[PDB]
């Protein structure tokens, strides 16, 4: 197995990083490396600090990150079962969308 | 003349009016000798066209009593002073021809609300009416009846004791009432074999007796016009047999109904639901609780008196959306044969935005009139959610509309059989004041349907549509697993839509070969195709929310 | 005298009046023998100038029944007691000469709203009118017709049965109606051979019959003024050798049209749109969905009731701005030949700011009266956007206007064919109560146009203006990749502006050189210069939101492998 970001014996078609191999992450293989973005949640008084990993420039269409899934997964992982948490989901979605905007399609800054 | 059999939908009201008026009129000597006060004033509510002059005329004719008619506008059109003379002469003549009934057609015209009337002549007329009504203690066996639209449109001085004390409310006809009205109005006409008045009676939702009479006249006239241009029988007179040679068809009724403007459409619907327990499977415990809470006090009052147990005021249903919270209320209302009044969330939001919370009182008054009744409030959390939510903006969960609901439910006697049911899918933000021992003490959880209930849901949804015998609903119910009622009904709707589209396409294609019923039922392939669009509305996180809420509620009680 | 030929514009309303009136009047004995009851009161709506009095007079003349006219202001101008005497005398005289038609000109003047009476003799007059109305015990055959501007400007006591219960709505004439009115009013005058009445009829957007008659008279007088000044002989009589020699030209009509005052411009316009599917390229799936949702129920009701399926009510369009959400609604309304009434975002904002949401009842009543109809709510999100948008004022997603829309939609009868379409570009901020099943269940995504769509847009925009045959629209569509439906229109307008500027400059230069057309068409140079200013309205960082939203909606339907055991 692999821990995180380790090289895997599988050549990456869209090897934008230049490594030439797919990298292991979260139980899957990605052509590139994810980009890290800090984020904070304040639901129910408690504050949780987390790093969102955003995937982009992936050859596989299904492998590209979707904001509505990332935010929902994060909210359900940190605040499971809280009533009316969809407001937090919308806030996280908006923050991620604003933060991940690329002015030039070349600012690849892998972690 | 008009008879008792001419009346249509209003049957209970006719019984009340008969029991109130027949005894003093048919036996004047019995009431004159005995020391019991007969009623002196009767007030009839209801929107215009429901039939109120008809009822009074029928009662007067059946009882064989003199009938004197007074029109509001007719009396108000006279000169100043002459109107009072007309009123006095009418009352004197009615007194002379004892027993007699005086009918005042437009009471709100003569005596409207106090602020509405400004001239002193109008107030003089109202005072003259009050004096004449109070002068009936001489007991010449004269009964005064009046008609209006709203209880509040009349001067409150006219509802005083000794003058228009009694009250009969005539509402919108139900399905059976509309069928009876149609049968009455179509007696003289001749129909065709394909015309069934029951179906059109079901379709006409917000019509009153006048609307149904207009509909019948329009259909008959359309048929006559459709036949006359072809027959072109424009002579000096009209033949007898030509009328009997033509009949009204179902297409004429459909066209007339499609070109009809109902009058009473915004009025609250107060009817007995047609939904039975078969429409929703499972939830036997909820059925038992509902029967115990709403059926026992209305059928065994002696038991409650003997044990001194105050009947429960109401319950609150909470659970994920679309699981059938309204169907349970409708079914329990139907099983007890009690009227059902539903107040949706948009009504509460309109009352909150416009600050017209006083209307809440009126609602309960209606529920007080049609007892026994089941009063249903849907989305009680809508007000709280609209002004914030879990966090909110200002103070607690109290507001205007909810406060008025509380102050009206608290001041409601248990002798009347009015039961209040509330529904909400966000029990967290509900006002704790409602959840009080004496207003809405019971909390009932309505979970997602189980395997045995989904089959019943599918059967209830599909009972209206043809289905091929090859369709195996058990496998579909097994495969759904985590669906709600709102999803199963969507699956059925998509299957029907696919079938309709295929039928239309096949019919269009088969017309292309004509220049030189392929699908009678719904096959299994339609369901297989429709299942590709099936979406699960309630996630697992929502189930976690509701289960944790129920577990927190339940863990308090342990013994 | 007046007849059906003298009336233009409205045709359905005249047909309804004929159906309601001709039979009971032309066949007195036949209707007396038959036990049905003819209507005894008709109420004509519509703004002033639409020709209600003309309609009543023409119906009375064509049928042949006696016509007695009651004028509101004339009745109300008499002394107290004398007015009632005149009213009763009019009614009894009309009854004597049966059959007869009684026309109350301005009913709102005689019996206004109850709260607007503020008097006693006015209420006495209203009561006298009610007594006379309810006193029509057959009286052979007398029909009472009244005219009012608005349904709300009449005492509700007159609306009940046995009174003015039947209503006919006379609206603003459409382009064909305006052409008919112009032809009616110009049939007596002489026009020059270059007068295209269709053009001027299409130009006049908001006009009633009175406005068009005034326009024709003004043009004729303009021609007379421009001609007679030459002869300048105002003789004893207007000689016949002047009117015949005088003709009205297109210039006079344009001059009169420029100096014209429309009467109805803020009135909601209800008509069948003139756009078709050819104006939008591609989007075949959306076309099929719209035909399935709004054309089948209005065309094959029997198959809908056979399977017991209730037709849906609403559809919500979402997507980037300017991609043709309004055009699709107009096209689908035109294809089914149904009326189309549009409600923009500023209307909702005015209702929200003014706290007057009772106008929603008026909108839905108009839609009901104009059935079958398509009711289009544009940018429903506007109110939600006006409350802070994503970062609101701390409140929930509910407002006094959208809630009123929900209330009206729930109470709307499904039997009548009224279809509601909503449009937005921010599906996230839409109130979830709208998307509840039974109100607005269908969500349709309108993406950026494709190659064929872009070609169709360019062809549709360039249809009106001349272009050179050397222009290659296919290559232009190839160059344009991420533009929306508005950027192409901007490009076309820039090309037209460049052509106009070149033409005017060349004309001025030629005229200044002349002391002792060069460009008839738009050529490649103008488009080349125009493309130097083209800008993408929607960036690549804004469509990703819609793409991800649609992907989440599509991915949740993970039940595509269901098969019966067989
Ligand atoms: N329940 C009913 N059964 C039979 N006819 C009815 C009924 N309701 C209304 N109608 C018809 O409607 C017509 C007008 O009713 P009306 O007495 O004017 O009502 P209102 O007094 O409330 O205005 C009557 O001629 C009557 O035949
Ligand atoms: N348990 C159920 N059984 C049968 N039908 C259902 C059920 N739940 C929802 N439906 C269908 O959904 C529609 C409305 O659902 P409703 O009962 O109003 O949801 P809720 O319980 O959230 O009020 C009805 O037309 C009904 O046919
Ligand atoms: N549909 C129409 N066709 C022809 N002429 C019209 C039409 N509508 C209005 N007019 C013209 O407008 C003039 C005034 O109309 P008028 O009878 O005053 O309408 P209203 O009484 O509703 O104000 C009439 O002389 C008539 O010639
Ligand atoms: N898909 C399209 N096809 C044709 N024309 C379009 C299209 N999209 C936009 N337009 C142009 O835009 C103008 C109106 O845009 P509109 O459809 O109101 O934008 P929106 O879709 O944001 O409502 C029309 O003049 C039309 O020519």
């Amino acid at each position: 197995v692999y821990l995180d970001g380790d090289r895997t014996n599988s050549r990456s078609t869209g090897g934008k990083c230049g490594c030439g191999f797919k990298h292991f992450w979260d139980g899957k293989e990605y052509d590139n490396l994810p980009e890290a973005f800090p984020i904070t949640l304040e639901w129910g008084g408690r504050v949780v600090r987390e790093t969102v990993y955003w995937f982009q420039y992936e050859s596989d269409s299904s492998l590209n990150s979707n904001v509505y899934d990332v935010a929902m997964k994060l909210v359900t992982k940190h605040f499971p079962g809280e009533f009316g948490s969809e407001i937090l989901v919308q806030k996280v979605v908006h923050t991620i969308l604003h933060q991940t905007a690329k002015k030039n399609p070349d600012d690849y800054t892998p972690v | 003349e008009v008879g008792y059999d001419d009346i249509g939908g209003c049957r209970k009201q006719l019984a009340q009016i008969k029991e109130m008026v027949e005894l003093p009129l048919r036996h004047p000597a019995l009431f004159k000798a005995i020391g019991v006060k007969p009623p002196r004033g009767i007030l009839l509510y209801g929107p215009p066209g429901t039939g109120k002059t008809l009822i009074a005329r029928a009662v007067a004719n059946e009882t064989g009593a003199f009938f004197f008619l007074i029109n509001g506008p007719e009396i108000m059109s006279k000169l100043a002073g002459e109107s009072e003379s007309n009123l006095r002469k009418a009352f004197e003549e009615a007194e002379k021809n004892a027993p007699a009934i005086i009918f005042i057609d437009e009471l709100d015209a003569i005596a409207p609300k106090r602020e509405k009337t400004h001239g002193e002549v109008e107030r003089r007329i109202v005072s003259q009416l009050l004096t004449l009504m109070d002068g009936l203690k001489q007991r010449a066996h004269v009964i005064v009846m009046a008609a209006t639209n709203r209880p509040n449109s009349i001067d409150p001085a006219l509802r005083r004791f000794g003058r228009f004390d009694r009250e009969v409310d005539i509402g919108i006809p139900d399905a059976t009432g509309r069928l009876e009205i149609l049968q009455i109005h179509t007696k003289n006409m001749k129909l065709a074999d394909d015309v069934d008045l029951e179906q059109v009676a079901n379709e006409t939702h917000g019509h009153v007796g006048a609307d149904l009479a207009a509909l019948c006249s329009e259909a008959a006239l359309q048929a006559i016009r459709k036949k006359m241009d072809l027959i072109d029988l424009e002579d000096e007179t009209i033949d007898a047999e030509v009328m009997n040679s033509l009949a009204v068809t179902m297409d004429d009724f459909r066209w007339a109904l499609s070109q009809s403007n109902p009058s009473a459409l915004r009025e609250t619907v107060v009817e007995v639901p047609q939904v039975t327990w078969e429409d929703i499977g499972g939830l036997e415990d909820v059925k038992r609780e509902l029967q115990e809470l709403v059926q026992y006090p209305v059928e065994h009052p002696d038991k409650f008196l003997k044990f001194g147990m105050t009947p429960s005021k109401g319950v609150l249903f909470y659970g994920p959306p679309g699981c059938g919270k309204t169907l349970l209320a409708k079914a329990i209302a139907n099983e007890c044969q009690a009227n059902f009044i539903s107040i949706k969330g948009p009504e509460l939001l309109t009352m909150w935005f416009g600050e017209s919370e006083a209307n809440v009182r009126e609602i309960f008054d209606k529920a007080r009139q049609a007892a026994p009744c089941v009063l249903f409030f849907d989305e009680l959390d809508s007000i709280a959610k609209a002004r914030g939510g879990n966090i909110g903006d200002g103070g607690g969960a109290a507001d205007r509309v909810i406060n008025q609901i509380l102050t009206e439910m608290d001041g409601m006697s248990t002798k009347k059989n009015v039961f209040i049911i509330g529904a909400t899918n966000r029990p967290d933000i509900i006002d704790p004041a409602i959840l009080r021992p004496g207003r809405l003490d019971q909390l009932i959880y309505i979970p997602l349907p189980d395997e045995k209930s989904r089959v019943a849901i599918l059967k209830a949804n599909l009972r209206k549509s043809p289905v091929a015998k090859d369709v195996d609903l058990e496998f579909l119910a097994k495969m759904t697993n985590g669906f709600s009622g709102a999803d199963l009904t969507e699956i059925c709707q998509r299957a029907c839509k696919l079938a309709i589209r295929e039928s239309i396409e096949s019919e269009i294609r088969r017309e292309r070969e004509r220049q030189t019923d392929p699908v009678p039922e719904i096959r299994r392939d339609h369901f297989e195709e429709a299942m590709r669009f099936a979406r699960r509305s309630v996630s697992d996180n929502d189930i976690r929310k509701y289960e944790m809420f129920a577990q927190t509620l339940q863990q308090s009680r342990g013994f």
